């Protein structure tokens, strides 16, 4: 179809606008067009046919043609990513290129690490860690060598970090010598840089693993660091803090010999030197020694405090992270820091600019917790009890994370009366005036509730007035956040046994569950289920039986949420209240559900599924399966699939003895799609009972005679899928004289192709293993291990592989070797006393 | 696309069917016995009997039996023409004659490019059984056709009428067939097309 | 992109796991394989370790099972010949 | 018709005797309100395992533990800087550091960490059968008698922790008599004889490893060829008065 | 992963550490994916672990997760939970051609 | 090449084989032929379905177009669901009924045809008849001909089969030695039915395991 013509590239392609090698050469160019410019439908199409003969095409064409295309500025994210993965799937197909291709290729997929997103990054990182195979360390070698020499800042960064992917991909001790020859080369001084940039990104990428490695770099890092040249001391400054968090706290052994030059650096040449050196050394902190971090962090801490005023940002980042460090030392005494380190902290960190730039935020949020463990928790929220009254929204906001991961940890329940008073009053001062649309008010709120309960009693009051006050408010940004506040603080009125002021909460939010706005509404619904589950039924107000009726047209409300909390609460009636809702209500939720998890929300479809247990406990198991074998019919495979879980779960909860047999009917009918439906649902239902299957198998195996039979792979595949659950949860039962016919059924089946059959068949004859153990399993592969078919052959060697796997030992008596069939056998079988 | 007919299943035990080959399985998609040939979806069946496939094996099946023992620039302007059928007589048996007539010079003087303009009308024997609506069936129709004019049937109940044995001695000029050279006459001077 | 990570797991199964037939292994791979975890498992219990030292008839236990051992490695008939 | 069916209860009525394992650790402190010594053994054989005390100079039952239910592949006791508890190896390949605990009226024996190594059976690969504890309880050490060796750092705290296992992996080189060096806490070094399983000729070679807890793996020192004939090392402690 | 085909492991021997998975991902047995009966917590190498990849989903290796990852009960007879360390380490077509697909 | 015809004959290899007839002449490129000759031939091993060679992806079955698409077993048919649901071309049962049918009526039934140790479903093969053909032998015994065949055979009730007369000149069947026919061998006015005869046998526990007692689960 070629949909979205490309009219540069394409009149860029050139070809054919309307002989072997011209054949090629065009049909080559056509689909590589369908990948980029083309239909959903098509260029799936030709992913495949590009595999199968990437073998066939001339990767001197594959890359001619492809390469140069990613040179352009007219590709987007979609289409250039599209050509990235025939990129990966031909160079892992060909798996051998020649070195100036090679060259191209890494030079063309190098920016790829740089580009903003994590997404981009990991292919960018899949095609070079795919190559590294295909090159090898010379090559590679032999391509970074007059790139590292380049003058150009960016370049010179993107071969940085491909050759970190490099050396993490074939290993950083072959490519090791490589980076003493960049590290320590005299000629250039970029060369000295990228080099030492070289292990920054190998010591991020290996993570714990660089401390086999560790010897090697740190001898760059001692013996390049004192250069004199200004960029190439800081660079190695920062490797020493990425070396020494990845390294945790090990390596101090070898870190002691750049140790010493660090402080002499840090006396002297003071500035971002001093920054990028106090970020080394207090990264070298957790790994001190207990007496050595007792001197070096008092040495460190007083050039910190001098350094308080410090009007640059990078240096408070790094001084923020040095008393982030120092903070887990023991030597520094939490005497100490409240007499001296926090007063200076609080005072000078905490000013209005500082909240203004998120970035900065959070090393100062993280910092202030490190704090918090050692420091009072009292005198730390002491002193954050000021900046959350302050009038600026942001900086209200970071007042607030900080009490959220603080108390998370420590907890409140180091605060006196008074402070915890003047805690819960600012927390809903700043509640009721934020400005900004920010979901983390509610979040920690509600952590510090959960942190002090009994104690909230006479707050616990005005905290609902004021909840109640955001109920009715014209913005649903406040309204769905108040909500969410709700369904937090529910748990926590019980402590107080308001229980008749969760019933007027459950009133007020039940009259306003009829809002417009989806996204409050299930807000509104999930504050519902935290009243509904912590607060007995009888008690409940509305009462229960009249709300749900109002719940059933609420699943139509479409959106997700919504239905998320939708179903959610409408299983915790089910399970709880099974006698208010009529059945024929119930019924109605049947249907309704039965037409919801076409939804795409796994979600709202797993715990839809859910509910048909609580479901058909309270109803007729006979009245759900009527609709859910309805609904088998249904082409949509989502329907069919999760219409099969609903019965496997209605199956574990009413049992087996009522839901098989109406199944073996439904398998009787003749449609497709509804025997397949009936296999899943089989799966799914013994999966759900351990102990049921074992008295079942019997009733099941002439239902999988014709299903192992049938023509179809598909059949065949989802019975075996059957007999994986079936097998493993019915071995050692002793219905092994069954699990022969079904396996005598399967083997006939391992020479079929396609990954699904493959793996199902593989899975199904390894649960196999396990209800007639080895022995009998084992003579089929051996009567087939070897054979000269050079296919059976590759065949049964997958089952004998994953027989290895499971099992050894077990396998040991029954291997048929006899002293005639090999030559050494064993001399200690025959032994018998 | 399955014209309302109702297949049976393989193993609902044989009402006549239009083709007893193709059949549903115990499952539910569609076989050819015969060619032992799945299909997906009746446009792929009718593929299947369109399909030079199936009738090499339905010749197969046959031969087991006896074992045992321009197209693009038609002009149409489907103008239905007058024909004048008339029961007639010879010997020793009777036999059917339709007189066709044609435009006088009214139309005819718009196209003059000698473009099959010298190709008499032709006549074929259609079986009723391929139908634009496929409802009824089962007899046979003596199709008339000329270029510009609509194409003309008529029903033929007996089996079989003024069905000659070797008319002519043997002379082979096939025209189109043994039917219209054997008996056909143009009268293209008065545009008259009489055929018996 | 399935079968190709199929030759992944099995190049770590291998490693892990030592001897697993591919698809053409030589038979005097494959049965070093099947004597090593045959003489693997005689000398791992310490029950079929206990009773091959007494049909053996050797004069101390951890004699059969030393020399399950040695006799791992191919060269030891070799080495019992020496002797 | 009657299914035959035949249903068997197997019992143990005298439990299996061939004690393959021993540790020297003391476990349980009874009949003594505050008492620490030293003197006490406890032994396994496979599924069973027992407990003994002497102090009379003379050995006593103490208690006979509930059957475990596996194959006690080894036992070795560690002691580090408290109650002694005894580290187990057995299959699953856990290492099952337990500790015998007085629960009720009756000693019943408590599992602290259970780290999942290999898979379950008895196997080559499978990091057990040949296991000891740094002298000093710094460090248990499992091997496998051909694969790998996996050597954890044990560290102990209000609660037990283990530390993530130490890896060397040798193909080719069956392992067998894994004898552990004490250390002065300088580092500890562990001692293995290495006969490989794929050569032209049968060549047993003594191989020292030293775990660097500094650099936190396990370092090959000296590989030192010595004869076929090989059996088994020793660990001579000190030698610090002589040279 | 049992489904999405290209999705890598790790299989290393496993830590003492336990991974994480988010509340998205939660009640998956991390291999078959199955949602019934889940036995042993999952444990991984420290080389998945050490500073902010350890809080990733070990499933969809992208979101942050609180909750443990347990395997089931089928998984743990087949072996399969001591097989090694079970991580996503490459993110995988499906989530890629997504993200490339929305923006 | 050279490998290739190195290869010795197969027959060379049958005189290595202590049941030579499973041999087959494509072992003669088996890489190791007189290892996997003993591997092979080895007491329990279960020879490869032969499906393999075959390019047909093992059912290609004119016979699989004539499959039957099920039948319930019996005892689940007695629960009468099959009346409840039309499955060919609300239904509420009772659990005690249910669950009794698989335990209490069920827990001793069993399919009564499986298979066996070696048995292999090659793509031709079709179990029902032989189901058909075990029950069919446990059912008709000689001396009995059932109403329908004798119908067929056209004879009369009271009157014996006409191989009862050569039967007379030729003797009774070497088969059946013990076979007894009414007017021969065999009382004429024991005749009744559809049995003119029976074999009369010549020949004239608790196997451990009684268990003397069948107690089953109650859903109650
Ligand atoms: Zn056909
Ligand atoms: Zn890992
Ligand atoms: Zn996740
Ligand atoms: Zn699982």
């Amino acid at each position: 179809d070629l949909m979205f013509f490309k009219p540069s590239d394409h009149k860029y392609f050139a070809d054919v606008i309307s002989n072997k090698d011209e054949k090629k050469e065009r049909t080559l160019s056509m689909l590589l067009l369908k990948i980029k410019n083309g239909n959903t439908a098509s260029r799936r199409t030709s992913m495949r046919i590009l595999t199968d003969k990437a073998v066939t095409f001339g990767p001197e064409m594959i890359f001619n043609r492809l390469l140069p295309i990613l040179l352009d500025r007219s590709l987007e994210d979609q289409e250039r990513h599209l050509m990235i993965k025939t990129i990966d799937r031909v160079l892992y197909q060909l798996g051998d290129l020649t070195k100036p291709y090679v060259h191209k290729i890494l030079v063309v997929a190098a920016p790829l690490l740089i580009d903003e997103d994590p997404m981009v990054r990991s292919t960018g990182q899949e095609i070079i860690t795919n190559l590294s195979t295909v090159a090898g360390l010379k090559t590679i070698l032999t391509v970074m060598r007059p790139d590292i020499e380049n003058e150009d800042e960016y370049v010179r960064n993107v071969t940085s970090r491909a050759a970190a992917v490099v050396a993490k991909a074939l290993g950083v001790n072959q490519l090791l010598p490589f980076i003493n020859a960049a590290c320590h080369s005299r000629k250039s001084w970029k060369a000295r840089h990228t080099g030492i940039k070289i292990v920054q990104q190998i010591g991020i990428l290996l993570g714990i693993g660089v401390l086999n490695h560790l010897t090697g770099l740190m001898s760059c890092i001692k013996d390049c660091l004192m250069d004199d040249h200004v960029p190439v001391r800081i660079v190695t400054a920062h490797t020493l803090s990425t070396l020494a968090e990845n390294s945790y706290p090990y390596g101090i052994e070898v870190f002691n010999v750049v140790l010493e030059p660090l402080w002499k650096g840090i006396r002297s040449h003071r500035g971002k030197v001093l920054s990028s050196f106090l970020k080394a050394v207090g990264s070298m902190i957790p790994l001190m020694d207990p007496e050595y971090a007792g001197y070096y962090t008092t040495e460190a801490m007083r050039i910190i405090r001098r350094e308080f005023d410090s009007p640059d940002d990078e240096m408070k980042k790094t001084i923020l992270l040095v008393l982030q460090k120092c903070s887990a030392v023991e030597s520094i005494t939490p005497k100490f820091l409240r007499e001296e380190i926090a007063p200076e902290f609080f005072q000078k960190f905490w000013v209005r600019r500082v909240a203004l730039d998120r970035p900065l935020n959070k090393v100062v949020t993280y910092t202030t917790v490190t704090l918090a463990k050692k420091l009072g928790c009292s005198y730390t929220i002491d002193k954050l009890l000021t900046p959350l009254r302050d009038e600026a929204e942001p900086f209200r906001t970071m007042a607030v994370h900080a009490v959220t991961r603080t108390v998370n940890l420590l907890g409140t329940a180091d605060l006196d009366e008074r402070l915890e008073t003047r805690l819960i009053d600012a927390l809903l001062i700043a509640f009721q005036e934020q400005t900004n649309s920010d979901s983390i008010i509610f979040k920690g709120f509600g952590a510090v509730t959960v942190s002090l309960d009994i104690r909230m009693k006479p707050f616990l009051a005005p905290i609902v007035s004021t909840i109640l006050n955001h109920l009715k408010h014209k913005t649903p940004l406040v309204r769905q956040h108040a909500a969410d506040l709700c369904a937090i603080l529910i748990p926590v009125i019980k402590n107080c046994h308001e229980f008749e002021m969760l019933n007027k909460l459950n009133i007020i939010l039940y009259e306003s569950l009829g809002e417009v706005y989806p996204e409050v509404l299930g807000s509104i619904i999930n504050a519902m289920y935290c009243i509904t589950s912590v607060m007995d039924l009888d008690k409940l107000q509305p009462p229960i039986n009249q709300i749900l009726p109002t719940l059933t047209p609420i699943l139509r409300n479409k959106h997700r949420k919504v239905e998320v909390n939708t179903i959610k609460f409408v299983g915790l009636i089910g399970k709880l209240a099974p006698t208010y809702a009529p059945p024929k209500e119930w019924m109605r939720i049947c249907f309704e559900l039965l037409e919801l998890l076409k939804s795409t929300n796994k979600e709202i479809r797993r715990s839809a599924n859910a509910t048909f247990g609580f479901i058909a406990e309270a109803i007729g198991p006979h009245d759900v399966l009527v609709a859910l074998l309805n609904n088998l019919k249904v082409q949509e495979r989502q329907l069919r699939v999760c219409t099969a879980v609903a019965i496997g779960i209605v199956a574990k909860v009413c049992g087996p003895y009522n839901v098989l047999p109406v199944i073996m009917n439904e398998y009787t009918t003749p449609e497709t799609n509804v025997q397949n439906g009936v296999l899943k649902a089989m799966s799914f239902m013994f999966e759900y009972i351990g102990n049921m299957s074992k008295d079942y198998i019997y009733f099941i195996t002439p239902l999988l005679e014709d299903a192992l039979t049938d023509r179809d792979l598909v059949h065949r595949q989802t019975a075996s899928n059957v007999i994986t659950h079936l097998a493993l949860n019915c071995s050692g039962t002793g219905h092994e004289d069954a699990f022969i016919h079904l396996m005598n059924l399967l083997i006939p089946n391992i020479f079929e192709t396609s990954p699904h059959a493959i793996m199902r068949i593989l899975e199904g004859l390894e649960a196999l293993s396990q209800a007639l153990g080895p022995g009998l399993f084992m003579n089929y592969i051996w009567a087939g291990l070897f054979h000269p078919a050079k296919n059976v052959r590759k065949a049964f060697w997958r089952v004998y592989n994953n027989m290895y796997v499971m099992y050894q030992d077990a396998m040991v008596p029954f291997y048929p070797v006899t002293p005639d069939n090999n030559e050494e056998y064993i001399e200690e079988l025959d032994l018998v006393l | 696309l399955s014209k309302g007919e109702n297949v049976p299943y393989t193993f609902q035990d044989e009402q006549v069917r239009s083709n007893p080959y193709i059949y549903k399985n115990h499952s539910g998609k569609l076989v050819c016995k015969l060619c032992n040939t799945m299909h997906m979806s009746w446009s792929s069946v009718e593929r299947h009997l369109g399909g030079k496939k199936h009738g090499l094996n339905v010749l197969r099946r046959g031969i087991s039996i006896e074992k045992s023992s321009x197209x693009x620039x038609x002009x149409x302007x489907x103008x239905x023409x007058x024909x004048x059928x008339x029961x007639x007589x010879x010997x020793g048996s009777v036999g059917l004659a339709i007189q066709v007539n044609y435009s006088s010079e009214v139309k005819e003087n718009s196209v003059d490019s000698d473009d099959k303009a010298k190709v008499p009308p032709l006549i074929r024997i259609v079986s009723g059984l391929e139908l634009s609506d496929t409802k009824q069936k089962g007899k046979k129709f003596l199709v008339i056709a000329y270029e510009p004019f609509e194409n003309i049937a008529i029903e033929l109940p007996p089996n079989e009428i003024l069905f000659s044995e070797n008319n002519d001695m043997d002379n082979n000029n096939d025209g189109v067939d043994e039917l219209n050279k054997k008996c056909t006459f143009w009268d293209a001077i008065s545009k008259l097309y009489y055929v018996q | 992109a399935e079968k190709q990570r199929q030759l992944k797991l099995q190049k770590i199964y291998k490693q892990k796991y030592i001897g697993l037939g591919d698809e053409s292994t030589t038979r005097e791979q494959w049965q070093r394989n099947v004597r090593n975890d045959t003489l693997n498992t005689l000398q791992g219990h310490s029950a079929s370790l206990e009773y091959v030292s007494l049909s053996r008839g050797d004069l101390s236990i951890r004699d059969t099972r030393i020399h399950l051992l040695k006799s791992m490695s191919p060269g030891y008939k070799a080495y019992l010949r020496e002797e | 018709a009657k299914d035959d069916e035949l249903y068997l209860y197997h019992l143990t009525l005298k439990k299996q005797t061939n004690f393959v394992h021993s540790c020297i650790g003391h476990f349980v402190d009874l009949e003594a309100g505050s008492k620490r010594e030293q003197s006490q053994l406890c032994v396994a054989t496979e599924t069973h395992l027992e407990l003994y005390d002497t102090a009379d100079g003379e050995l006593k039952l103490i208690a006979k533990f509930q059957n475990l239910f596996a194959t006690i592949t080894s036992m070795k006791s560690l002691d580090l800087p408290w109650p002694t508890f005894l580290a187990l190896t057995s299959d699953s390949g856990n290492l099952s550091i337990v500790q015998i605990i007085m629960h009720a009226g009756a000693l019943r024996l408590k599992t602290l960490v259970n780290q999942p190594l290999t898979r379950t059976t008895l196997r080559r690969v499978s990091p057990i059968s040949y296991m000891e504890i740094d002298p000093n309880g710094r460090c248990i050490i499992l091997s496998s008698v051909e694969q790998n060796k996996l050597c954890f750092l044990v560290d102990y705290a209000q609660k037990l922790r283990i530390s993530s296992p130490l890896e060397i992996i040798r193909p080719h080189m069956v392992t067998l008599d894994m004898a552990v060096v004490d250390v002065n806490f300088n580092n500890p070094c562990f001692v293995t004889l290495e006969i490989d399983n794929a050569a032209t000729q049968l060549s047993v070679h003594l191989i020292f490893y030293v775990l660097e807890l500094g650099l936190n793996h396990i370092v090959k020192k000296a590989d030192y060829l010595v004869n076929p004939s090989a059996n088994f090392v020793l660990s001579l402690p000190d030698l610090s008065r002589y040279n | 992963s049992r489904h999405q085909f290209d999705l890598i492991m790790c299989l290393k021997q496993p830590g003492v550490q336990t991974g994480l998975l988010c509340e998205k991902c939660d009640g998956k047995c991390p291999i078959c994916d199955s949602y019934v009966r889940p036995k042993r917590k999952v444990r991984v190498c420290e080389n998945c672990s050490f500073g902010k990849q350890a809080k990733n989903c070990i499933i969809c290796n992208l979101n942050v997760g609180v909750n443990d990852a347990f395997y089931c009960w089928e998984c743990c007879r087949l072996g399969k939970d001591k097989d090694g360390c079970p991580r996503i380490l490459n993110l995988g077509s499906n989530r890629l051609d997504r993200h490339f697909e929305k923006k | 090449k050279r490998r290739k015809t190195e290869k010795p004959s197969l027959s060379q290899l049958k005189s290595q084989v202590p049941y030579p007839q499973i041999i087959e002449w494509y072992d003669c490129d088996a890489r190791y032929p007189g290892l996997l000759a003993s591997i092979k031939c080895t007491k329990n091993v279960i020879p490869v379905p032969s499906h393999w060679q075959s390019k047909k992806e093992y059912l290609s079955g004119r016979s699989l177009l004539g499959k039957r698409p099920f039948e319930l077993p019996d005892i689940i048919k007695k629960t009468n669901i099959e009346q409840m649901r039309s499955t060919l071309p609300a239904l509420d049962l009772d659990y005690k009924k249910l669950h009794d049918v698989f335990f209490k009526i069920g827990a001793n039934w069993k399919p009564d045809h499986l298979l066996c140790f070696g048995d292999v479903y090659y793509e031709n093969r079709n179990l029902f008849e032989e189901t058909n053909w075990k029950r069919m032998v446990d059912h008709k015994r000689p001396g009995r001909i059932s109403q329908e065949l004798r119908a067929i055979m056209n004879l009369p009730e009271g009157q014996l089969p006409p191989w009862c007369m050569k039967m007379k000149d030729i003797g009774l069947p070497t088969g059946y030695p013990d076979l007894k026919i009414a007017g021969l061998n065999w009382d004429i006015t024991n005749l009744k039915g559809d049995v003119y005869g029976k074999i009369i046998p010549n020949h004239h526990r608790n196997y451990f395991g009684a268990l003397i007692s069948f107690e089953t689960p109650e859903f109650e």
